[PDB]
């Protein structure tokens, strides 16, 4: 099954990626890195989230609407895997890519809150420095930034942790084991998918959003009330 | 407003004739170096361009059959004919600049697509437009 | 009724009849500016009461517990007793979250209300003699209000508060003789310390509230003693106040504006989340977030630390760190604000007993310096928040720091230039109206073809048929004809239909009669001022 | 003798503006019809177009034309100098316009409820852009009526306010006309 | 009969009309304060009160 | 480089240029704007000529 | 004028009664992400503060 999939992988690779990665994935001098040994997971992350192709050299690549569908993504990943392998996709017990089954070490049918606690402390330890407390993203040096984690599915999160896309450090499966990674996924999805008890969240950016809101519009409405109650002379 | 009401009939009829000619042409001529078949972009534009000019012309004519022999159109009018009030004109107003800034804020909001910027931009925009339209009718200070 | 008996019994003992008469008859001007300060006062009231409700649940202890409360996503997580009790306020107490958010929003409203009130005082010139004492008191208040609010949000010992506490301690230790000694004095040891949160708790709930309450009491007492300033206007002089008496028509408006601010706070406290501590986790010194700025009113002193170009001195066995210079800068910035009326005196060359306010257009230097300080403060603020700004609006983080650096020099100059020229243009428009009359906007063509705009004079007209210029008086000049009454409705009634015509005519007649009567009384009052001044 | 009858300058201005806006809607029409021309090859159009609800469309069309009728009764009241009749009919028009906005909103909510959005198909994108821009126009028209009511509440009813009411009526009539065009295109000519 | 705002100018419909969607008696826009007015007016008729005021020296 | 004299010429003529006395310094202005003052007044016309041709 | 004042007065009466009802009867205890009744818990503070 994979042997014929690799052919479509090659056909798609020849028509898009050579200009940056070479016919033999060796890379190009300043135009793109070598893809030997990156594996299925890096290709899946890069193509499925739509980061590749990169049509402009920049401080950082951008997520966008993907140029290929799922089957084409797996075909290109199979072709790249044939050149040296690498980290692999997390296949579930039936053979499909794992989605919604990575939400915690002890997932049954709903997010276990103990996993959420451990994953919250893990995310605060490692991930929250570049992203923020709830994964709303953050800034870096010279025009680079850490994206907001609301866009990615669970497989993309796992392969992001595994591969270290551009400036993200790698988190191998022996630094952060599968239980730790799945608890991190559980915490990310819990924070994403739970409404704030205290009303509208103001984006959860912290003091900046709350400040801007009050110190512009909250005081503006009260001076409007004062003008209603007072006089202009 | 007689001459300008009626001179608009040339452009509109020319555009309408070009629209029908073009629709028949692209739907029939199977020339090499091109593909047969009616194209809707362009034809729709031509018919509604004829529509714009026809709307202008017909409204102006429909109005002009009402008005009198204005001295600006009378070929031997004297300067004393138009003596009187010409009309009301705004002396000054800060609100055009304000609502330009409001539209700018809204446009920047849709650039980055921060939803709060879009909402605040629309609110600020209707506020500035309202302040523009009520400028010469705000009530006197109520004691 | 027995109310008379109560009043009799009171006054036969305390003899308050003379005094309370004098109190109720005091006159207060009615400008819209002149209740900005009340907003701050009302916010302070709310700050007190909601704070007192939060103290029945908060436990200011840095010693740990394994959490087992209602917030399931942190069961088993070892956390400080402060953080655990804040979580129990948020989740285990009915409506404690509502209250905690109201306390925080009240803090933000309090500080910004002080800021805008102070801006009014600065621009209108109300700080001048004899009232500069109220400036020296007031500036101290707006310092302490921030100092309190900072340590107020430091108490829960969450991850976002402890980093600010870390920053404060690390700034204190860097001072060039006594930094280590002052740190060990304040914190009782190295940071984090056992006695830290209890010293800050008592400083937050007892000390600084007591001082703020005393200073606010003195402030309001002084404002009441020497009566409120006023803007120049018809019949107004340096030796009188025109407005309304403190009751019935002013006290009820004060109550009503208190109600409005109170309810506004209760709305925005339930509808917008503020400081969602439950997803920050407890503090431990090894962890940090990308967006970890202090509260909004502290962002300026963050931004200073962001824009200082790392100049550090080494002297043998000693070193002055690079963060000493931001302390010097912020201290200079605070000194300038504290001592402003006297450096205004020394260059303005006057020491008069002003009671009438200056419109900000008429004092271009001071208002230009005020806008200059505003842009300086705003650049400090947004430089403090540039981590978020660069992430959201996609401007490079280095470019934001350099924008802050170079802007704190350049942007103030541009602000001064533009503000000065705009103020001069405003007062030029005022003079243009006062020497040519209002431009109605009605344009008429003469028999010669000349296009003329009929101008509507304010003062008398010379026999040539043109206004005689009036001297500018500092009071606002009307610039349009809708501000003289000429656009007021002639019809009377509600929606969907009119009043009967007899009621209509009689009501309009009484309305116009009153409109001329008030004009007559103000005109006679002004003529009496002229006679009494000679 | 009385003065000449001269053209109403503000009426010429608003008519020129509406003639301009007609070419704004020309672009959306062209995009929709190019989409339809592409789709009719595969027959996929004939499937996606079966998601729509034409009787609900007829009901909201009836509501909007009723809004137009009420608006012009208000205009007759205005030219007679009667402010209260103007207030009556313009408030009724505001109500009907708000009901049309709610009609389109509920249409969208149900449509995303049963499997049509912008991402679902080219039909989804064409349908929603074409109807949503007109929805924004209807919202702006209701806002214009409310601003007119502010004006005639605050100011004395002179000819300057009567022509303002007359001018906003032109915009609302243009909105009704372009709705009729859009309805005939999308629900009938489809 | 219908109500008429008394700010409305008087006219005879039998030989004309006051304003319509198409035509008006002005080249530009009508006065917000009424074309029937005749500006300027007297100082006291204006309703304005000019303040005399002085400041300390 | 060509625009340097243009910018300098506009800047200098605005602030110290030769003053214009007559209504039409070029002499033979045909259009109506050359009958009025230089600059015009606020409302463009202190008097309208008898207009009878182009 | 009497009608205009009494309208806001009755609005305040129903607002305060709605507050007491929401404070007393509205569900207020914590609900996890997967729990039924999460909607009520996530509207408890907003509803009571609104009214
Ligand atoms: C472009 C960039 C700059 C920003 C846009 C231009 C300025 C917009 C604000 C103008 C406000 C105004 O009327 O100032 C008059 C005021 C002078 O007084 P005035 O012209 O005699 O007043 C006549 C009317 O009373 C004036 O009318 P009023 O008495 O009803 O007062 C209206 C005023 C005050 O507001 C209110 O009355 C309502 C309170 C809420 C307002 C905001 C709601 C949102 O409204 C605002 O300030 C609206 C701000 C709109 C901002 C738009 C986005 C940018 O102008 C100034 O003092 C300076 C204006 C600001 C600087 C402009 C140039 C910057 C370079
Ligand atoms: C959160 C809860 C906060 C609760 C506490 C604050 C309560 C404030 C209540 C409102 C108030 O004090 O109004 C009087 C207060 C001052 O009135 P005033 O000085 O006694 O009367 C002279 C006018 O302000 C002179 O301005 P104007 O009225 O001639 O023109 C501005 C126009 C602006 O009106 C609009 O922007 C609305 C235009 C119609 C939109 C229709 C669709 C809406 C959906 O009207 C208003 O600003 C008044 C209506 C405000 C609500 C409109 C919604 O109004 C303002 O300051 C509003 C200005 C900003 C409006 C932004 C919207
Ligand atoms: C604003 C546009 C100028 C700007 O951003 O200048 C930054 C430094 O700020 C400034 O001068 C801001 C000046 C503001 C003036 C006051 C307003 C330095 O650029 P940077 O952000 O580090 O981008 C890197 C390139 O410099 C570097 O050559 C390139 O090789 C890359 O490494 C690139 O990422
Ligand atoms: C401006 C923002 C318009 C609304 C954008 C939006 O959310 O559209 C989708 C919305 C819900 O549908 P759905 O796309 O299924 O859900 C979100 C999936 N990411 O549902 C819709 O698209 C409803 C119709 C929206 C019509 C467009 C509004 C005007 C846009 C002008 C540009
Ligand atoms: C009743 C009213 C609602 C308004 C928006 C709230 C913020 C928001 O949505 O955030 C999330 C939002 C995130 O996007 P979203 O979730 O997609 O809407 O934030 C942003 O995108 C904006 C980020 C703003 C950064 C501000 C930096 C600091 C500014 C400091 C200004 C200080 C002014 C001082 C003035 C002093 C004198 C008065
Ligand atoms: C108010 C801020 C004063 C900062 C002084 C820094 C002196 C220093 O630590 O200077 C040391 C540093 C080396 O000097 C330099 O960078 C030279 C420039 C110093 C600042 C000149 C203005
Ligand atoms: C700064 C050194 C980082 C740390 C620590 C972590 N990540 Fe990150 N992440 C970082 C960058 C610069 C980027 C963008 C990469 C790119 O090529 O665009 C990312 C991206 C992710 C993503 C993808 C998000 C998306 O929208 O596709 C995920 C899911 C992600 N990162 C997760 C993640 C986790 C769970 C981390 C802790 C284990 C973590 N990252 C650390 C920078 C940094
Ligand atoms: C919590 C802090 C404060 C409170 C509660 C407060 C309260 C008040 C009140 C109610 C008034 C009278 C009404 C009004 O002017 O609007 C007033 C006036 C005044 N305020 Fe404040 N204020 C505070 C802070 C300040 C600050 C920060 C300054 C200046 C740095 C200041 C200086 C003054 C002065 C000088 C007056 C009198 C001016 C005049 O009489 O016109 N106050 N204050
Ligand atoms: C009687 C006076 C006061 C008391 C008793 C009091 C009490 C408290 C307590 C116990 C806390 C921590 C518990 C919690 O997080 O809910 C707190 C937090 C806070 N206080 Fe106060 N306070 C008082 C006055 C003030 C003042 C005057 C200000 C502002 C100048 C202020 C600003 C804050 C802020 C911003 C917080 C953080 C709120 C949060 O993080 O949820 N407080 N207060
Ligand atoms: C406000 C705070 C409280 C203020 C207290 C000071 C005011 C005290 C008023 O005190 C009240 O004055 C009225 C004035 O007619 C007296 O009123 C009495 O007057 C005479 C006696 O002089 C009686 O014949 C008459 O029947 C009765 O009305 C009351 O007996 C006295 O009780």
């Amino acid at each position: 099954d994979d042997q014929a999939l690799i052919s479509e992988g090659k056909d798609l690779y020849d028509v898009a990626c050579i200009t940056c990665h070479g016919v033999n994935l060796q890379g190009v001098e300043d135009r793109g890195p070598s893809l030997v040994g990156v594996g299925e997971g890096a290709v899946y992350f890069q193509v499925h989230s739509g980061r590749m192709p990169i049509l402009r050299n920049e401080a950082q690549a951008e997520r966008k609407a993907p140029r290929y569908t799922e089957a084409q993504t797996l075909a290109i990943a199979a072709y790249v895997a044939a050149n040296g392998g690498g980290p692999g996709l997390v296949y579930n017990e039936d053979g499909t890519l794992a989605m919604e089954e990575l939400r915690g070490e002890n997932y049954d049918g709903q997010i276990t809150s103990a996993d959420v606690a451990r994953g919250g402390d893990l995310f605060r330890l490692n991930c929250a420095s570049c992203h923020n407390f709830t994964g709303r993203g953050g800034a870096l040096s010279s025009g680079k930034y850490a994206p907001n984690l609301d866009a990615a599915n669970e497989q993309e999160i796992y392969q992001a942790m595994l591969t270290g896309p551009q400036n993200m450090p790698k988190f191998s499966d022996r630094q952060l084991s599968a239980d730790e990674k799945k608890d991190i996924i559980a915490f990310i999805k819990s924070t994403k998918e739970t409404p704030s008890p205290g009303g509208y969240s103001l984006g959860s950016l912290g003091p900046v959003a709350e400040g801007l809101f009050m110190w512009v519009f909250g005081i503006l409405v009260l001076v409007a009330a004062a003008m209603w109650i007072g006089s202009r002379s | 407003m007689k001459s300008s009401a009626k001179l608009m009939y040339g452009p509109t009829v020319f555009m309408a004739a070009m629209a029908v000619i073009y629709i028949f042409a692209t739907m029939h001529v199977s020339d090499g170096g091109s593909v047969k078949g009616v194209e809707w972009v362009g034809s729709v534009a031509l018919v509604l361009s004829a529509g714009l000019t026809l709307m202008l012309g017909v409204y102006l004519h429909f109005t002009e059959v009402r008005v009198d022999v204005l001295p600006e159109d009378w070929e031997e009018a004297e300067v004393a004919d138009k003596a009187g009030t010409l009309g009301f004109f705004s002396p000054s107003s800060i609100w055009p600049a304000a609502m330009s800034g409001a539209v700018g804020f809204l446009a920047f909001g849709v650039v980055y697509f921060h939803y709060w910027m879009i909402a605040v931009g629309l609110m600020l925009l209707i506020f500035t437009i309202t302040k523009l339209n009520l400028q010469y009718g705000v009530p006197k200070e109520k004691h | 009724m027995s109310l008379a008996t109560v009043g009799n019994n009171l006054d036969s003992r305390y003899t308050m009849a003379s005094g309370i008469r004098r109190q109720i008859n005091k006159v207060f001007p009615t400008h819209w500016s002149f209740m900005l300060g009340e907003i701050a006062l009302y916010s302070f009231i709310v700050l007190l009461l909601t704070g007192v409700y939060l103290t029945l649940f908060f436990d200011p202890s840095i010693t740990k517990v394994i959490y087992d409360g209602g917030y399931l996503p942190l069961n088993g997580v070892e956390m400080s007793r402060a953080y655990a009790t804040a979580l129990d306020i948020s989740f285990e107490v009915r409506g404690g979250l509502f209250i905690r958010q109201m306390h925080h929003w009240a803090a933000l409203l309090f500080v910004v209300s002080m800021l805008v009130h102070m801006l009014r005082i600065f621009f209108t010139g109300a700080f001048r003699r004899p009232r500069e004492a109220n400036w020296i008191i007031g500036v101290v208040l707006i310092i302490l209000g921030m100092a309190e609010g900072f340590m107020g949000y430091s108490l829960p010992d969450d991850l976002l508060s402890g980093v600010g506490l870390r920053i404060m301690s690390a700034i204190i230790v860097g001072l060039p003789i006594i930094g280590t000694w002052m740190h060990w004095l304040i914190f009782g040891g190295d940071f984090p310390s056992d006695l830290m949160l209890d010293r800050f708790y008592i400083a937050h709930v007892l000390i600084i509230p007591a001082i703020l309450l005393g200073l606010i009491a003195a402030h309001l007492a002084l404002v009441w003693y020497q009566k409120h300033t006023q803007f120049p206007g018809a019949g107004r002089t340096e030796n009188n106040v025109i407005g309304i008496r403190i009751m019935p028509l002013f006290a009820v408006k004060a109550v009503a504006f208190g109600l409005i601010v109170f309810g506004f706070l209760a709305l925005l406290a339930g509808v917008t989340t503020i400081n969602a501590i439950w997803n920050l986790g407890p503090y431990n010194p090894s962890q940090v977030s990308a967006g970890s700025q202090p509260d909004v009113y502290m962002l300026w002193t963050d931004g200073a630390a962001r824009v200082m170009p790392a100049w550090e001195l080494y002297l043998g066995n000693y070193t002055i760190p690079a963060v000493f210079w931001v302390a010097v800068m912020l201290g200079i910035l605070v000194v300038l604000l504290v001592t402003y009326p006297f450096i205004e005196r020394k260059f303005t060359g006057d020491d008069a007993h002003h009671n009438l306010l200056q419109r900000p257009r008429d004092v271009p230097v001071r208002t230009s310096l005020g806008v200059m300080a505003l842009v300086f403060y705003i650049l400090l603020t947004v430089s403090g928040g540039n981590d978020v700004y660069a992430m959201q609006f996609h401007v490079s983080l280095n470019a934001m720091t350099w924008i802050g650096r170079i802007g704190l020099i350049v942007g103030p100059a541009i602000a001064y230039f533009i503000t000065y020229r705009l103020c001069i243009g405003l007062q030029r428009s005022d003079r243009e109206v006062l020497e040519h009359g209002i431009e109605t906007g009605i344009i008429k063509q003469m028999p010669n073809g000349a296009f003329i705009e009929v101008h509507q004079p304010l003062g008398p007209v010379d026999d040539h048929g043109h206004p005689i210029p009036l001297p500018y008086a500092g009071a606002a000049v009307p610039k349009q004809m809708n501000q003289l009454g000429y656009a007021e409705v002639e019809t009377r009634g509600g929606f969907f239909g009119p009043d009967p015509e007899d009621i209509r005519a009689k009501a309009k007649e009484i309305e116009h009669a009153n409109h001329i009567e008030e004009a007559n009384t103000l005109r006679a009052l002004n003529e009496a001022n002229i006679e009494r001044d000679k | 003798v009385a003065a000449l009858n001269r053209p109403n300058m503000v009426s010429v201005g608003t008519i020129v503006f509406l003639s301009q806006e007609l070419m704004f809607f020309a672009g959306l029409f062209a995009m929709y019809f190019v989409s339809r021309a592409n789709g009719l090859a595969n027959g996929s159009w004939g499937e996606q177009t079966d998601h729509l609800n034409v009787p609900y469309a007829l009901l909201i069309t009836v509501i909007l034309v009723s809004s137009s009728v009420t608006c012009q009764f208000g205009v007759f009241a205005a030219e007679r100098g009667d402010v209260y009749g103007l207030r009556k009919w313009f408030l009724v028009t505001i109500i009907l316009g708000s009901i049309f906005v709610i009609g389109q909103g509920y249409e969208y909510i149900t449509l995303v409820g049963h499997g049509l959005t912008i991402q679902s198909s080219v039909y989804g994108s064409a349908f929603f852009i074409t109807t949503g821009f007109h929805a924004l126009h209807v919202i702006a028209g209701v806002m214009a009526f409310v601003v007119v009511l502010m004006r005639i509440h605050k100011s004395k009813f002179t000819p300057a306010q009567a022509t303002a009411a007359m001018v906003v009526s032109y915009y609302w009539h243009f909105v009704d006309v372009v709705w009729i065009g859009l309805f005939i295109t999308i629900y009938f000519i489809q | 009969k219908h109500f008429v705002d008394p700010a409305w100018p008087e006219h005879n419909p039998a030989d004309g009309h006051v304003v319509t969607e198409l035509i008006s008696k002005v080249a530009g826009a009508s006065s917000p304060w009424g074309d029937d007015k005749e500006f300027p007016v007297s100082a006291e008729e204006t309703g304005y009160v000019h303040p005399y005021t002085r400041i300390n020296r | 480089l060509s625009v340097i004299p243009f910018i300098w010429n506009v800047f200098k003529s605005w602030r110290y240029g030769e003053l214009v006395t007559v209504d039409d310094p070029w002499g033979y202005g045909n259009s109506l704007e050359w009958a009025t003052s230089c600059p015009p007044p606020r409302h463009n016309f202190a008097s309208l000529p008898r207009i009878r041709s182009e | 004028a009497a009608r205009a004042v009494t309208f806001w007065l009755v609005l305040g009466i129903i607002g305060g009664l709605g507050f007491l009802a929401t404070y007393i009867f509205w569900p207020w205890e914590y609900k996890a992400h997967g729990d039924e009744g999460l909607l009520a818990y996530t509207l408890y503070t907003p509803m009571l503060g609104i009214t």
